[PDB]
């Protein structure tokens, strides 16, 4: 059986002005099988509100959802993503980077 | 319009 | 939409070719083919949608126009008896609900090895009164007749098999119930 | 796979009948088809698990179908009339195409009274000693006299236990009177057997005719007996004559 | 001018947890427009654009049709291979299958494939002549000599070359409002300092449709160049995407960095470079 490691990017919509709403999106790429854990976190944090889109895949038979959320950037706000997965020996956070 | 299958495996 | 001969004979052996007619055939349609025996309904034999596919029970050959359809049955049996339908559409838009023709009655007569034909009359083992003519051991070819007046009774003809040992008789039944037991 | 209850029915014109189909267990999607006398099964209704998809237009409003728990499906024809006599047919395949399976079928006939049902008589008609000398081999005849409607299933029975080999039925049968609309038919079979074996004095011949007509549910206020379902029967041992 | 309408479907078993799960996704392009989830207790194929809103009754009962048929056969498909491979009733397994037509950038039908995925490796695959199979396995050849019968009579080939491409067609006109609005990126380059002796120099495309994008880092002069790092192109969130390129650059050097960007939405390809 198939078990690839997820590719994890964390990312805004818009160029992340600080006070300006915006989306705070997760994108899980690259992985199998399809069961997969993604929370988005405020300040190490869980956010409620997360949704994702609907289970798809690539032409390597890869997995990949969107989950999104929308926010309101600050200079003094922590933001990151954590994901678990079979593949995972325990749960990857993936801190949100402006610039990035 | 998608397509369902005629055979199984 | 799908139209074919109404009936059909043979002789045991003699291979058997119905064909079918369609010739506003969807350019997205499947010649599909269904088998009907007598007494169960009807099961699938063979599906094309232009190339010649064969099978255990079967062939078919679809030509060039695809306006036609020819079903093909070897050495056909006894067995092989039965209504063949010829059926085009899609699946994909009807659903798999089937558009069945009025089909096409096969009949298979038997190569008769040495026919005798008599015309024995049996007495009833109960009620020695009552008895029936057997007309029997006619060549396949004979043309039985239905009755002249009310109270005479004539059966079709009748092919039985006797496995073991082989022959295949024609058999027919007349009675009435002042009547001979010839002129039949 | 596809089962039906019951295979026969009888009911009085204005009735109403209930006939079930029994699909192959995983198959999906169900189909009631009608079959009359050498014609091919028009479409009535097909479904996909308890949801009832398509339903033919020319389809009366007393015809209805029911696929309640998505598996076992029964059809119901309210206040019956003559033209639904037919092989009521069901069908079931594995999504579109895969599978697709038929039943044997439920004969229905519809009879504009209960008094028009008759069983058959039968009798058994001993070999012609005239065959047994020219060919070696005895044609013994079986004749259901009389009855209302085909709803009989005639077997022969050599020493206790059915056979095949040597037997031929009627395709279907004949009207005793073919003007009267509703006359009672005629049916014959034969079994050929060889001299020897016929001669045989502890060979024991049984023709045996299974006849569906009425039950318990049916009621009957006319003075013959009730010509209820039954298996009247003809015998005949082996001589040297 | 390439145009595709591509279908994913994911089978997952769940030992003693109910019945297996199943999921369709359709796309036109790089924009999903439809879903069915059968974990509704009235399962039906519901829209995922806006120009899928104002359909027919008619037309998502016939989808509704086609998509609980391919639910039913899979949580077949799933029992039959967990024998093939004499699997038992415990492990959870996957089926995926993917089914779509391409048109090429001149309009006309550049190929079609049907595929069978079990547990993340190709099963059953669909050659080009869409009439002949490559099964990867022992058990997937049993699986094949079942699908040729189907396959020689055209049932993937008509639904590929034809079917496909005429609801590809369709699907285009719908929702050309947004399918062939040809958005292009807004492209700017950040600077990010190192050292005393380097900085990072990134190359942002934002906001484009289609997914398709070539950004490419130039420098004059004869001198090396650090390899890019390229992130893989991602979606916004509202059906735009975003891609950036990074170099890692000597300080003051930064102006003969120029950052190339090709796709559709742009006239002629734009250059960038670091504008202090």
């Amino acid at each position: 059986m198939i078990q690839r490691t997820p590719k994890i990017q964390v990312y805004s919509r818009h160029p992340a002005e600080n006070g300006k709403s915006n989306f705070l999106n997760c994108y899980v790429s690259g992985f199998h099988p399809s069961d997969i854990e993604v929370d988005l976190l405020k300040n190490g944090e869980r956010i409620e509100k997360v949704e994702h889109s609907d289970l798809s895949f690539s032409k390597d038979w890869s997995f990949y959802l969107l989950y999104y959320t929308e926010f309101t950037p600050t200079e003094k706000d922590e933001y990151a993503c954590r994901v678990n997965h079979v593949t995972l020996s325990q749960p990857k956070i993936v801190k949100w980077d402006r610039d990035m | 319009r998608m397509y369902s299958p005629v055979s199984i495996a | 939409k799908t139209t074919q001969p109404i009936s059909m004979d043979s002789y045991e052996g003699q291979e058997v070719n119905i064909t079918c007619s369609h010739n506003n055939i969807a350019t997205n349609d499947y010649i599909t083919w269904y088998q009907q025996f007598p007494s169960q309904g009807p099961r699938f034999i063979i599906q094309g949608y232009k190339t010649k596919v064969t099978n255990e029970v079967a062939s078919l050959f679809i030509p060039a126009d695809r306006k036609s359809s020819t079903l093909s049955l070897p050495r056909v049996s006894l067995s092989d008896t039965a209504v063949y339908y010829c059926l085009v559409g899609s699946s994909f838009n009807q659903g798999g609900k089937l558009i069945f023709g009025q089909g096409t009655e096969l009949s298979v007569k038997p190569n008769i090895q040495n026919p005798d034909p008599a015309v024995y009359q049996l007495r009833d083992s109960k009620s020695s009164d009552k008895s029936v003519c057997l007309f029997t051991d006619f060549d396949s070819q004979t043309n039985v007749s239905q009755s002249k007046d009310s109270d005479v009774y004539i059966t079709d003809k009748c092919v039985l098999d006797m496995r073991s040992m082989d022959f295949k008789s024609n058999s027919a039944v007349a009675w009435s119930n002042d009547f001979a037991c010839a002129n039949a | 796979g596809v089962s039906q209850n019951p295979r026969h029915k009888i009911t009085k014109r204005g009735q109403n009948v209930t006939f079930r189909c029994d699909p192959i267990s995983e198959h999906n999607r169900l189909y009631w088809y009608r079959q009359t006398l050498g014609q091919g099964p028009e479409f009535l209704t097909y479904f996909q698990n308890e949801a009832q998809l398509e339903k033919s237009r020319l389809l009366s409003d007393r015809f209805s179908a029911e696929r309640p728990k998505g598996s076992f499906s029964t059809l119901e024809i309210q206040r019956t009339e003559q033209g639904d006599s037919a092989m009521y047919l069901c069908a079931s395949s594995l999504g579109r195409e895969y599978g697709y399976t038929f039943g044997s079928g439920t004969r229905l006939t519809v009879v504009e009274d209960l008094n028009k049902v008759f069983p058959p008589e039968v009798a058994v008609f001993e070999p012609s000693e005239a065959e047994i000398s020219h060919t070696q081999k005895a044609t013994l005849v079986c004749l259901a006299t009389g009855f209302y409607p085909d709803h009989v299933e005639l077997s022969w029975w050599v020493n206790g236990k059915e056979v095949h080999s040597g037997v031929c039925t009627d395709p279907q049968p004949l009207k005793e009177q073919p003007a009267l609309n509703d006359s009672r038919y005629a049916l014959s079979s034969r079994l050929r057997v060889s001299a020897t074996f016929w001669q045989d004095p502890r060979n024991h011949f049984r023709c045996q005719v299974q006849f569906y007509g009425l039950s318990e549910n049916d009621e009957w206020t006319q003075d013959r007996a009730k010509p209820v379902t039954q298996i009247v029967s003809a015998e005949a041992w082996g001589r040297a004559d | 001018g390439s145009h595709s309408l591509k279908y994913f479907h994911t089978s997952v078993s769940r030992p003693g947890r109910g019945e297996p799960r199943f999921i369709s996704v359709g796309y036109v392009d790089d924009t999903q427009f439809v879903r069915f989830d059968n974990d509704a207790a009235s399962p039906r194929m519901v829209p995922r654009a806006p120009w899928m809103e104002q359909e027919g009754s008619e037309y998502w009962d016939r989808e509704t049709r086609s998509a609980r048929d391919t639910a039913q056969i899979f949580r077949v498909n799933l029992r039959t291979l967990r024998g093939y491979y004499n699997q038992s009733e415990a492990g959870s397994h996957t089926l995926q299958w993917m089914h779509g037509c391409e048109l090429g950038p001149d309009g006309r039908f550049l190929r079609g494939y049907e595929q069978c995925a079990y547990d993340g490796k190709d099963y059953l695959t669909l050659n080009e002549d869409l009439r002949s199979w490559t099964a990867v396995d022992t058990a997937a050849q049993i699986s094949e000599q079942k699908s040729n019968d189907a396959s020689e009579a055209e049932h993937q080939r008509a639904y590929l070359e034809d079917t496909c491409v005429e609801w590809l067609h369709k699907y285009l006109e719908k929702g050309k409002e947004t399918l062939l609005h040809l958005e292009p990126p807004k492209t700017h380059v950040t600077h990010h300092p190192i050292s005393d002796h380097e900085a990072t120099l990134r190359c942002w495309a934002l906001g484009f449709y289609p997914a398709e994008i070539t950004l490419t880092w130039q420098q004059d002069g004869e001198g090396h160049t650090q390899d890019t790092e390229l992130v893989e192109t991602r979606p916004a969130g509202d059906g735009t995407f975003q891609k950036w390129a990074a170099v890692v650059v000597p300080s003051g050097e930064e102006q003969r960095y120029t950052c190339h960007v090709q796709h559709e939405g742009l006239p002629e390809p734009v250059t960038l470079r670091w504008k202090p």
